[PDB]
């Protein structure tokens, strides 16, 4: 219902209608409010080629780019008390084992 | 506040900071507190005398109901539907009430984790163990009994529970 | 909004302004009732050039139907005063 | 004039009501409001308690 | 209370091809035997305070040269105030 | 609640002195503000440590024994 | 996921803002790759980056739809850039003001924008996360810088190109005030809030030079690609749209096909089968 | 919109429309006002050397290939002006378009205000109630048999007649009644 | 970076996985091995509630910040020294993982050169 | 040299690359004069009854009822049963409520198998 | 509890000795204070029941749903009075008879300690709504309507009258006191398998359940509006409240035999919010709605867990008052324009702003918005059913959000664009449907403030 004429007088100017004429049989699913089948200047089977290698490529480059890390030359943060242990999860009556870090 | 036990509801002692300022500067955080005070908490106040006075020119008591003991279901017979009917009434009473209990040690728990700022995954290890137990005996004793719960279902699961208890430790006796 | 209420002398002026400024149309000839196939020697084309340049003039896009069949400088200002609703 | 009768029966009266409400009603009941523990750091002082909080370790200072 | 002023239309023989880019596109278009026959209806676009056009620079830099002023004479006077 | 300007039809709109010295006055105080904050913190768009060469470094740092311990 | 999701929103965004014509569709593709950006922030664990990101983001972009509906409403209703010309002096403070609110978003050192997005492409750069969010994350600053450009140069540079009968006011103290509150905002609020809240994460103090300065790299590189391209339409020459301009100007397909494939897949069976 | 449609479109309504169609996706294309008048005087002389083409198919060839040309340049967002079909203000005042017939039912508390309009008003009904006898007569003397074959209403022909079928054409709204 | 051309084109085995670094002990180097050094205690520390992950050895400067911001709070520019202070010590405390990637780095490419050696002795 | 378009169901053919509209005939124009007599019949129908001032109603379309009564209240009478309407029939009706139980099955089963091991982690889960 | 039934009983000789001209004014100021009077059942307690007599029983479940029923019957008068104008003075009275007659049976059944005597009522009432669907309908459908209602409901229903018999001539007893007391759980045998399978189908029909909902649609369209307004608020509740009630003999049995009724449920929502999509009449647009609302009821139901029940009970009293009022709605616009299809009537907002504000409303509740008891119901059930497996989830999210589109669909269509030219005989709203709507949006609105008023007996 969107593609027709914009300009005609119609008797019911919203959608786009006559009185008299015969109703299609999905005349709410063409609405102008819904699926309207109106002509792109992309063909249909183009779009979806490009929309579908776009969508892949990302995909693929973000597993890739999983796969391939980026990072600084830096080795991991060294934290005081045995890496934190009591203020993460507690457990003091437990007495674990000492891990301590090394100076440089 | 008398209203409520310190003693169900524990808070730590709050320790706060004297104010220790650094520099001549005036803070206007001060300033918005003390037109906020004259401005605001002293009418309240003068309200509240005015109503709480109107209150206690007419004091009038209200009472705790208190529920006397009945037999429970184990000490029932098969048919008897009166002693039934007061042991599921007394049964549903102790349903509620372990929920309240439950709803007070979540109550704990929340204003822990709230007041102990960022140091809460160390400082609430006991409200989170109590927590945890609570919830353990809670499940056992309520759960999956179904929207039509009754005394008679409750009574089941701990029999097939204690089933499950009575071989268990039969097997590990004699092991 | 802010816009002034245009009216049929101001519709009527810009219409000749417009057209005078067409240099294929000579300034000392046309008039309102000029017809534009025959007194003034214009083709198919040229009036849809013009039809073109009042539209661009005047905001608003004129139907190819509607268009197509107005052809004198008067015609063109009834148009628009129908469409934009000026009595006066 | 228009200011201030507008900063009175807009401002001034819901302030009123929601302090009276929570100063007298909600703070009534335990936990309704919660307040985080303010931050307490080496060389500060308690006004409960007046006791003063050690100093730090006096680490090496240069730059 | 509206803009009801009676404005009147500009004289349309002000507008000439001469000086502005219609000329070039004039002398481009005789180049292969033709001419526009709407160009003096563009020539307005040229004519007033609008024959003069800035560059993206110089519009990012719109109101840099009293900026400058004020920050030196601010720098300046923090110089003088510091030493003492 | 402002003022009256009418319009000029192809010519160049009213303008009042009060939104040119507005518009300026602004314009001026952007730019006085980031060269103000840049002569003051040069430092947040340069940064104020240099950055270390690992190259640099030499074995007995970092503890290099070309096959020499065991 | 997270991080991927913003990587992912604020490319597409920013490509498809790089060609549109309806001003406000410029921002509001602007605005979706600052959330995109946004979210990148969530996704490295910083968390109240992203929060400063938000509340300056707020103010400028504000500004600029602000200084978009005064360029509309100036000019009766009109919204496509093509027949916006010449207002730089038409309308002088519409035009500070979005200067001032663009080169806050494209990141201007000591800008709104510099205190958030600055340390959010820092924090990114310095962080163990995808090779490819980050290059979408830096691409798609170009771009924003890029699209800044467009609006700049399509809507107050050039000669007008608006009907005859002009218009144009800009003298009533409500828009002007309004404007020049958060105009105020755009300048100072990003120092002023930056220099008032407490620490909450541990910065990035040391940085390869090349590495610190890559925020402003990218958007000035992305400034000067796009009005080197941008100056080649005065050129008097006429030549096809290729795939990649049909691509983001028709928002990568993803409006049409997802809005007709499904909705009569859908319908269709609603009536068809039950 | 007011015109009548034909049974079809000739050649050169075709030509016509696709004339204007391509100036106006050249100029959406070439922005600057004087590249699109290079441009199109450009376009304006590709559209002439085929003007005097006497014949019908080969002229019919031509306009075919052009409209292949077109949909391949046809710059997938052209500029619209705001109130056409496609604008971005095309039925904003649409919903403030109130019918006059609403009018009838208001309170004669509401009728009380604005009495010389409702005077007015009256006497349009009455003009529009002895008009429509009329018209119905003229109109069915004036159609021919077998119905009519456009959509073409003929004018008044008398003194006191009014054109058939006004009413609901004059009494429009406005088109921005508010 | 180069660091990731050199391990993602060059020779893996020879650059080291960030996620497992060290891979050696810390005495392979040289057996003094000076302790690292905590200035903010336990207790004090958890009052401050800085963050979880704002406990680090560079806590005592963050800390004194953090006071001097409060004291000094309408003049929120006075705490310069301070911010400065805690900033430099995170300069040190990121050049220090810097030497440890180094290390890391450089006894791995020991440990290659000692096999390979070995190996070509063994062969010969 | 232009690569042609090819039109599909949700982007059809548009009417200026019809070669339909090209291909002209007599009879074409026939076709055309007649759609338009009926589109001017209907059309001088509706403006005869709109504009009367004596109608206080609404305007019946035959057209609405006939579309309302063929979508709803026709259907059965005009349904006979075939291979596709009884194919479709039973797969769009019985399929999904099969495949959707063996999932719902298979996941339960999954849950009391764990529960009755005792790997589930139930902790917290008190609100069923 | 005959401080109700008795004023109920006394309503009818009042309406046939009152003037021709003040029945209607008479008939709604005591039904109002009818209504007013059973508002003190609301006054429940933690414990078993009110039992006030041998054979009258009150309980959190059926004080709300008593509470609906006797609010209903004022406003299915206000509704009734126009369209029932040109009628006589008696057949009028026999309206109001027939309407009086139907709360009736409806107070006595929710109150129905003993099975049987439930069954009795819950059977009675089929009489007089069949009665006003047949004689005070429009269209030549109503015959069909009756038909359908009548069998579809009698042949679901018979198997119970057989199994409730039985199970007194084995248990001893149908008291639902004793039968609570003594229940004993249900072998895995195909003649326990009948048993349950007579039991549920009963109740399984009048909800209805996907498949068995075709008398649903026809019973709703070809109804007058005080009809529809009882079928959609009260009488679809039937069938839920009896299920709450007979699976307390059913367990263990309910696990494995509820998968067919789950399985269809869950689909059938699905299907129906997805047919209300493409639907050229309102009212038929409405039904579906209550079909799907009714398809999330029986799920909580089967379920069995205490949420399940407490978003039930608060489901089931928000549609009965959301129905109810969107088919008043619906009603209103058909008044005016005789078609009772969508989209001949447009644009209705720029000529009836209020009615477009109540349109609104009411499709902001059918939305399940926050905080209304819409959606408290919708999601206590949706944890409910997450609990119970966790790709509920995908179903139960996908109708929400088809629900979301078809509410939003039918205010767009009829509220919004531009007015149909030909239609000039829309009056304004007269103070009568406004009031109407009034009374029937803010108990809602009200409801949401004391939500454990609806919760029912779990709470
Ligand atoms: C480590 C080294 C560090 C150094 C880094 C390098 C330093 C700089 C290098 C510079 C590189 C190029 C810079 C220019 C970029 C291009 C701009 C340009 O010229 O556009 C004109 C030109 C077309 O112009 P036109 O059609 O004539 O315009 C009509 C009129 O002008 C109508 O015009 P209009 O007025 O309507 O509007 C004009 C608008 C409209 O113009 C457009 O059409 C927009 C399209 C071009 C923008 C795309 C740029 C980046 C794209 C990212 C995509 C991510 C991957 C997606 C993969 C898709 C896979 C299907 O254009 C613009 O406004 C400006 C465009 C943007 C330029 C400014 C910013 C770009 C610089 C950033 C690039 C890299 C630097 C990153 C910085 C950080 C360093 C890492 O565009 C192109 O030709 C495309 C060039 C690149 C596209 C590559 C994608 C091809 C995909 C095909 C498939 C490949 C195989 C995949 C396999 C899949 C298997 C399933
Ligand atoms: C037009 C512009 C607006 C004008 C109005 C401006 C003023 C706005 C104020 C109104 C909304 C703001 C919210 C204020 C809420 C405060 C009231 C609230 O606290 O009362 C609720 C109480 O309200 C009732 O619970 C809900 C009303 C009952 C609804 C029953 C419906 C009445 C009969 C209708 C027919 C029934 C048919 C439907 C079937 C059930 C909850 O109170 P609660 O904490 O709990 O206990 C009360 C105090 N106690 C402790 C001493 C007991
Ligand atoms: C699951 C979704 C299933 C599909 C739902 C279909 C709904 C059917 C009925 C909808 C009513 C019809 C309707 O809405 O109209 C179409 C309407 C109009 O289109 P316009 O572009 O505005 O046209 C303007 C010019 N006319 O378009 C729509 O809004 C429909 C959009 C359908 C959505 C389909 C795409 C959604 C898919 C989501 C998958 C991606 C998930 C995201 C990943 C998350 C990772 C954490
Ligand atoms: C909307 C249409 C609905 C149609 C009806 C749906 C309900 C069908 C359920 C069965 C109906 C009869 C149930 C009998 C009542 C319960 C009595 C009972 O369970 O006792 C059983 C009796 O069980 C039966 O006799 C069952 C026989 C069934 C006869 C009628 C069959 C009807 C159709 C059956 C196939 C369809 C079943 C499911 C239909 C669902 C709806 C589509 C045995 O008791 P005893 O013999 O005394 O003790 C055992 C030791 N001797
Ligand atoms: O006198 P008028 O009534 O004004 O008639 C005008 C005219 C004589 C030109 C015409 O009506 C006519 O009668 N022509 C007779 C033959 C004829 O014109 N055949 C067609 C010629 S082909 C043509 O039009 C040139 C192709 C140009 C179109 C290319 C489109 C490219 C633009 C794409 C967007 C930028």
């Amino acid at each position: 219902q969107q593609e027709r004429d914009p300009w005609y007088d119609w008797d019911h100017p919203d959608l786009r209608l006559n009185w008299g004429e015969p109703i299609h049989w999905d005349l709410d699913m063409y609405i102008r409010n819904r699926v309207d089948t109106s002509p792109t200047p992309v063909s249909w089977n183009t779009m979806c080629k490009h929309l579908f290698g776009f969508v892949a490529f990302m995909l693929f480059m973000f597993w890739v780019g999983e796969i391939y890390p980026s990072y600084q030359p830096v080795g991991p943060k060294q934290y005081p008390y045995n890496d934190l242990y009591l203020e993460r999860g507690g457990d003091p009556t437990k007495e674990p084992e000492p891990v301590v870090h090394y100076e440089i | 506040p008398d209203s409520w036990d310190k003693d169900v509801y524990p808070e730590p002692p709050r320790r706060t900071p004297a104010p220790a300022p650094q520099t001549s500067l005036p803070n206007p955080v001060t300033y918005l507190t003390k037109i906020f005070d004259l401005l605001v908490d002293r009418p309240v106040t003068l309200a509240r005398e005015f109503i709480e006075q109107q209150h206690a020119k007419n004091r009038y008591y209200y009472y705790h109901r208190e529920f006397r003991r009945v037999p429970d279901i184990t000490e029932c017979e098969e048919k008897d539907i009166l002693c039934m009917f007061e042991a599921e009434m007394q049964w549903r009473r102790d349903y509620k009430v372990d929920q309240e209990i439950v709803n007070i040690i979540q109550e704990r728990l929340k204003a822990c984790q709230q007041r102990e700022g960022e140091s809460y995954r160390q400082n609430c290890a006991k409200e989170l163990e109590q927590f945890t137990q609570v919830s353990k005996a809670f499940q056992d004793r309520y759960s999956d009994l179904g929207a039509h719960y009754s005394a008679r279902k409750c009574l089941a699961k701990q029999k097939q529970r204690m089933l499950a208890e009575r071989k268990a430790a039969k097997e590990a006796a004699a092991a | 909004s802010d816009a002034p209420p245009l009216t049929l002398e101001a519709i009527k002026d810009r219409v000749l302004y417009v057209l005078k400024l067409y240099d294929k149309i000579d300034p000392e000839k046309l008039s309102v009732n000029s017809h534009f196939m025959k007194d003034l020697g214009l083709d198919s084309l040229d009036q849809v050039e013009i039809i073109m340049a009042m539209e661009d003039e005047f905001g608003f896009e004129i139907p190819d139907i509607d268009a197509e069949k107005l052809m004198c400088p008067q015609e063109i200002v009834d148009y628009i005063a129908d469409k934009k609703d000026v009595y006066e | 004039y228009r200011h201030s009768i507008f900063a009175v029966t807009h401002v001034l009266i819901p302030v009123w009501i929601i302090h009276y409400y929570l100063k007298y009603h909600v703070t009534a009941k335990p936990y309704t409001v919660v307040e985080r523990k303010p931050r307490i750091f080496p060389g500060d002082t308690i006004l409960e308690t007046g006791e003063v909080i050690p100093l730090m370790k006096e680490f090496p200072d240069q730059h | 209370e509206h803009g009801h002023s009676k404005m009147e239309l500009p004289d349309y023989k002000q507008w000439k091809i001469e000086g502005t880019p219609l000329e070039t596109v004039q002398e481009k278009l005789a180049a292969r035997g033709l001419r526009d026959p709407w160009g003096r209806n563009e020539a307005w676009r040229y004519s007033g305070g609008f024959a003069n056009n800035v560059s993206f620079v110089g519009a990012l830099l719109k109101g840099f040269k009293w900026g400058f002023a004020a920050f030196v004479v601010a720098v300046g006077a923090e110089y003088y105030l510091e030493s003492q | 609640g402002g003022v009256h300007i009418e319009p000029r039809y192809r010519q160049f709109p009213q303008l009042t002195r009060s939104q040119l010295i507005q518009a300026e006055f602004f314009s001026a105080t952007m730019w006085f503000w980031i060269l103000w904050r840049f002569w003051h913190d040069s430092d947040a768009v340069l940064g104020h440590f240099p950055y270390p060469d690992p190259s640099q470094w030499t074995d007995e740092e970092l503890g290099i024994l070309p096959d020499d311990e065991d | 996921m997270t991080l991927c999701l913003g990587a992912i929103t604020t490319l597409f965004t920013a490509l498809c803002a790089i060609t549109q014509n309806d001003i406000k569709k410029i921002v509001a593709f602007s605005t979706s790759s600052q959330l995109g950006l946004m979210m990148v922030t969530i996704g490295i664990n910083q968390p109240h980056l992203a929060f400063l990101h938000i509340c300056m983001h707020a103010f400028f972009k504000a500004m600029l739809f602000m200084c978009s509906g005064s360029i509309i409403h100036s000019l009766n209703d009109e919204q496509d850039i093509r027949k916006m010309g010449g207002l730089y002096k038409a309308m002088p403070f519409t035009t500070t003001a979005l200067i001032i609110g663009s080169l806050a978003l494209t990141g201007m050192p000591y800008l709104t924008g510099f205190y958030s997005k600055d340390l959010i492409i820092e924090a990114v750069n310095m962080s163990y996360t995808n090779a490819w969010a980050l290059l979408m994350t830096l691409i798609a600053t170009s771009l924003t810088a890029a699209y800044s450009t467009r609006i700049i140069f399509f809507a107050f540079l050039g000669k007008p190109r608006f009907p005859p009968l002009v218009l144009i006011n800009e003298n009533n103290p409500l828009l002007i005030n309004s404007i020049k509150r958060l105009l105020i905002g755009s300048i100072f609020a990003g120092f002023i809030i930056s220099n008032n809240i407490p620490p909450m994460t541990v910065p990035n103090t040391t940085m390869p030079l090349y590495m610190k300065m890559t925020a402003l790299i990218v958007t000035i590189m992305g400034f000067m690609l796009a009005l080197e391209l941008n100056n080649t339409t005065y050129y008097l020459k006429f030549k096809y749209p290729s795939q990649t301009y049909k691509f983001s100007n028709m928002l990568g397909y993803y409006p049409s096909i997802m809005h007709r494939l499904p909705t009569y897949h859908n319908l269709s069976m609603s009536q068809k089968s039950a | 919109a007011f015109s009548a449609p034909a049974a079809y479109l000739t050649h050169q309504q075709k030509v016509l429309r696709l004339y204007k169609r391509a100036l106006r996706h050249l100029e959406s294309w070439c922005v600057h006002r004087d590249k699109y008048r290079y441009f199109a005087c450009l376009m304006r002389a590709r559209f002439d050397e085929h003007k005097n083409e006497k014949d019908m198919v080969k002229a019919t060839q031509l306009l075919r290939q052009a409209e292949e040309e077109f949909w391949y340049g046809q710059h997938p967002q052209p500029y619209i002006f705001p109130e056409s079909p496609g604008g971005t203000s095309y039925e904003r005042y649409e919903c403030y378009k109130v019918p006059e017939w609403c009018l009838d039912d208001w309170h004669p508390s509401e009728k009380a205000m604005y009495p010389d309009y409702f005077a007015k008003r009256e006497q349009w009904k009455r003009l529009r109630r002895e008009s429509w006898e009329r018209e119905v007569k003229q109109l069915q003397e004036e159609t021919p048999p077998g119905g009519p074959r456009t959509e073409a209403l003929p004018p008044a022909r008398k003194e006191g007649d009014l054109p058939p079928l006004w009413w609901h054409i004059v009494t429009r709204p406005r088109e921005r009644p508010m | 970076g180069a660091h990731l051309a050199r391990r993602y084109l060059g020779d893996a085995s020879k650059e080291p996985d960030p996620l497992r670094m060290p891979t050696f002990p810390p005495d392979y180097g040289f057996p003094e091995r000076k302790e690292r050094e905590m200035v903010a205690t336990q207790q004090e520390m958890n009052d401050a509630q800085l963050m979880l992950q704002q406990r680090d050895y560079c806590a005592h400067y963050l800390i004194q910040l953090l006071k001097c911001k409060r004291d000094s709070f309408p003049n929120f520019l006075a705490c310069k020294h301070e911010q400065h202070d805690w900033d430099y010590c995170e300069h040190l405390d990121y050049v220090k993982r810097m030497k440890e990637f180094e290390r890391e780095r450089r006894l791995l490419q020991r440990k290659k050169r000692r096999e390979q050696r070995e190996a070509e002795m063994a062969r010969g | 040299s232009f690569p042609k378009y090819k039109p599909s169901r949700l982007a059809t053919l548009p009417a200026t690359l019809d070669p339909a509209e090209y291909d002209i005939s007599p009879e074409t124009r026939k076709a055309q004069a007649e759609r338009l007599a009926i589109r001017s019949r209907l059309k001088r129908e509706y403006l005869l009854q709109y504009n009367d001032p004596n109608r206080l109603g609404v305007i019946e379309d035959p057209a609405l009822i006939r579309w309302t009564y063929a979508r709803s209240a026709n259907i059965y009478p005009n349904f006979r049963p075939t291979p596709k309407t009884s194919l479709l029939g039973a797969l769009f009706g019985i399929g999904p409520l099969f495949f959707w139980y063996y999932v719902f099955k298979t996941d339960r089963d999954k849950k009391e198998k764990l529960i009755q091991e005792g790997k589930l982690d139930q902790t917290f889960n008190i609100s069923y | 509890m005959l401080k109700i039934i008795i004023p109920t009983t006394m309503l009818l000789p009042m309406t046939w000795m009152s003037k021709h001209n003040m029945i209607w004014i008479n008939a709604t100021v005591h039904s109002l204070l009818i209504s007013l009077i059973s508002l003190s059942l609301l006054n429940q307690l933690g414990e078993n029941s009110l039992n006030f007599s041998l054979t009258f029983f009150s309980d959190s479940l059926s004080a709300p749903l008593l509470v609906l029923t006797t609010w209903l019957l004022p406003l299915m008068l206000m509704a009734s009075q126009s369209h029932l104008s040109k009628e006589t003075t008696t057949r009028k009275k026999l309206y109001i008879t027939m309407l009086i007659l139907l709360q009736l049976f409806l107070i006595m059944t929710f109150t129905a300690t003993e099975l049987i005597l439930f069954y009795i009522l819950f059977e009675a009432t089929l009489v007089p709504t069949l009665i006003i669907i047949t004689r005070w309908g429009n269209q030549t459908e109503r015959l069909n309507a009756g038909l359908y209602f009548l069998f579809y409901t009698l042949a679901g229903s018979l198997p119970l009258l057989v199994a409730l018999v039985y199970i007194q001539n084995t248990t001893g007893s149908l008291n639902f006191l004793i039968i609570h007391y003594w229940s004993h759980p249900l072998s895995n045998s195909w003649s326990n398998i009948f048993m349950w399978l007579a039991c549920i189908m009963a109740f399984m029909v009048k909800m209805p359940l996907y498949g068995l909902h075709l008398w649903l649609p026809k019973a709703h369209v070809e109804a007058p509006i005080a009809g529809s307004m009882v079928l959609a608020a009260v009488l679809l509740k039937l069938g839920g409240y009896g299920m709450m009630r007979i699976t307390t003999i059913l367990n263990p049995l309910t696990n494995y035999m509820a998968y067919p009724f789950l399985m269809l449920s869950m689909w059938g929502m699905i299907m129906t919010s997805s047919i209300c999509l493409r639907q050229t009449d309102l009212k038929s647009l409405i039904a579906y709605s209550s079909v799907s609302h009714m398809a999330l009821v029986i799920v909580a139901i089967m379920i069995q867990t205490p949420w399940s029940f407490m978003g039930a009970t608060a489901l089931m009293i928000a549609h009965g008052l959301t129905s109810s009022m969107l088919f008043c709605l619906a009603n209103t616009n058909y008044e005016r324009v005789h078609s009772r299809t969508m989209i001949l009537a447009r644009g209705l907002q720029t000529l009836l702003p209020l009615m477009a504000t109540w349109w609104l409303v009411a499709s902001l509740t059918n939305l399940a918005l926050p905080p209304s008891i819409n959606l408290i119901g919708e999601l206590f059930i949706i944890t409910a059913s997450f609990s119970w497996s966790n790709i509920t989830i995908i179903l139960m999210g996908m109708n929400m959000m088809i629900t979301a589109l078809y509410s939003l669909y039918m205010l767009i269509t009829t509220q919004r664009g531009k007015y149909t030219h030909h239609i000039n005989n829309i009056k304004p709203s007269f103070t009568r449907e406004n009031a109407l709507m009034a009374l029937h949006i803010l108990p809602l609105l009200l409801l949401t403030l004391n939500p454990k008023m609806i919760l029912g007996p779990l709470y």
